[PDB]
């Protein structure tokens, strides 16, 4: 059935499982044109695929080219995402395929279910979480690479850094979906507090600042404190 | 003109004869039925007045033999049976015919209802549905599961009606899953048309078959298969002309026919407002979606 927040420590489990989330695939601008109407113009996106347990993220670039001469972008999105998914598990050695697919929205449950018909022992779950990997175009590597791609592309990243080697999956992820939610609010506070001291960097190999354990946690509650501002300015209480 | 003789009405029951019902009462002096129209198939259901849990009745046709109802009293039912001395048949009929101890089925001049239900419908298909091929008339009732339904337990006694399903290999060509899931032109022409009913009138015999069950019976898994057959025409974007016309005449005189009071159970909002409002034939269905709407305007 549904993920939610009752069943929250399957996550972590020993059961390889993974996140698909679609929000980002079709993205787009929209413009005024010469004779005064509105178009779209396209650009580059991708499919958000996450362990939660390892942190390994399976970024897959869509680039723009994908939607020349379609229509119905929107939908043909979810089908393009299922197909994406179908074609990495397929790459995958058995037993490093998943168990469960989680995807964020529920609309993506078709699409993915009937591509992936060949492996009817995988699950296709939705959630009943808000999960805010939406916000992951707001890492600025993750950002970087999606729009500098010029072809369709594959890249592989840890969204925990080296976080494991001290903290938990439990504890990784909850970090990671408090980042998120901090920067979807509000980004330029959430960019603002990660990277306000110049002492402490990002290496080369890792998405997000080299903090000490005592640095995250004056930083975690940084974006405790923004999220629920963020929620007064908002709702006024 | 045919006759289904009972030898006697034992304990009272609601009998039932293709789409008319009368009451008989406990011993009552009846034997049976006559008048019963030659070149269609028919159906003589029960519903005891004890119990009106299960209904249950025999699919038949006149021309493959002799029939008589005879109580059962250790079964405990209404047994559908097949004399084969002609001679001792044609003697028994006559007598209770000179008695006039049989009701008469309708002779109606003007209603043509029956056939527009069974247009489609012959006894050698129904009986490869629901096998029991030492009998030539076929026993059905409310309970009955079909075997879509035992995949997800008794093999005999089951509806095996044809197996549909959108999210299956069968159903999606690989490389054209998005093509063939939101038109399923494929499955409906090339698999099933072509591959397992050969042609239209095979389908709507099932698709018919498949709601009068229904119907008369309550069975689900029927009413499952009809709204499934229902659902993978009206959600292909390419259909023969003369099969969308036939379509729409068929539901027609199904949605007619339904008892009012029923509707709640035996219509699938989901599926209807599909097919009428959403779907690929929408547009095509001129006199089914006058009379939905003119009937049942609450489901929609
Ligand atoms: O408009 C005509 C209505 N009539 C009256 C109601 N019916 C009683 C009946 C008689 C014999 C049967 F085999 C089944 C039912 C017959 C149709």
């Amino acid at each position: 059935g549904a993920m939610n927040s009752s069943n929250y420590a399957e996550l972590f489990n020993n059961d390889i499982k993974l996140f698909v989330d679609d929000t980002n695939v079709y993205r787009v601008t929209v413009h005024k044109t010469f004779e005064g109407n509105v178009a779209t113009k396209a650009i580059n996106g991708c499919i958000f695929t996450l362990n939660p347990k390892t942190g390994h993220l399976f970024l897959k670039i869509i680039h723009t080219s994908v939607w020349a001469g379609q229509k119905r972008l929107s939908q043909l999105a979810k089908w393009k995402t299922a197909e994406e998914v179908s074609a990495l598990v397929r790459s995958l050695p058995k037993e490093e395929q998943p168990k469960q697919i989680i995807v964020t929205r529920k609309a993506m449950l078709d699409p993915l279910e009937v591509h992936m018909l060949d492996f009817p022992n995988i699950a296709i779950r939705p959630t009943e979480l808000r999960l805010p990997f939406s916000a992951a175009m707001s890492i600025d590597k993750l950002s970087d690479v999606v729009m500098k791609a010029t072809e369709p592309q594959m890249v592989l990243f840890n969204i925990y850094d080296d976080w494991l080697d001290r903290i938990s999956s439990y504890t990784a992820f909850s970090r990671l979906t408090l980042l998120l939610r901090a920067l979807k609010t509000n980004e330029e506070s959430a960019k603002m507090i990660l990277l306000s001291d110049p002492t402490i960097t990002i290496k080369s190999y890792h998405l997000w600042p080299s903090f000490t354990d005592e640095q995250w946690i004056t930083i975690e509650s940084q974006m405790r404190d923004l999220i629920l501002t963020e929620y007064g300015r908002k709702y006024n209480v | 003109m045919n006759t289904v003789p009972f030898t006697s009405a034992p304990i009272e029951v609601t009998i039932g004869i293709d789409q008319y019902s009368f009451n008989v009462k406990e011993n009552q002096p009846f034997h049976g039925i006559k008048d019963i129209p030659i070149g269609h198939v028919h159906v003589i259901h029960f519903q005891h007045a004890d119990n009106s849990s299960m209904r249950y009745g025999y699919w038949f046709d006149c021309r493959m033999g002799n029939f008589y109802i005879q109580y059962d009293p250790k079964d405990g039912l209404y047994k559908m049976m097949e004399e084969r001395d002609g001679a001792k048949f044609e003697n028994i009929v006559h007598n209770f015919k000179e008695r006039q101890m049989m009701v008469s089925y309708p002779k109606i001049d003007e209603d043509d209802t029956w056939y527009n239900l069974t247009e489609f419908v012959q006894m050698d298909k129904i009986r490869k549905i629901v096998r029991k091929d030492e009998n030539q008339f076929s026993y059905v009732d409310s309970s009955m599961t079909t075997v879509q339904e035992n995949e997800l337990s008794d093999p005999a006694h089951s509806l095996n009606y044809t197996v549909i399903n959108f999210k299956s290999r069968e159903a999606i060509r690989p490389g054209h899953e998005m093509e063939d899931f939101l038109d399923k032109s494929y499955y409906l022409n090339t698999v099933m048309l072509q591959g397992i009913f050969k042609n239209s009138s095979n389908y709507f015999g099932e698709l018919q078959f498949a709601f009068l069950n229904a119907m008369f019976f309550g069975n689900y898994g029927s009413s499952l298969q009809w709204h499934a057959m229902i659902e993978l025409i009206c959600s292909s974007a390419t259909v023969p002309k003369h099969m969308l016309d036939k379509l729409d005449e068929i539901l027609y005189y199904q949605i007619k026919t339904l008892p009012e009071q029923y509707s709640d159970i035996l219509l699938n909002e989901r599926v209807w407002n599909i097919c009428l409002y959403s779907s690929f034939q929408k547009n095509s269905l001129h006199n089914t979606e006058k009379i939905m709407e003119n009937k049942y305007p609450e489901l929609l």
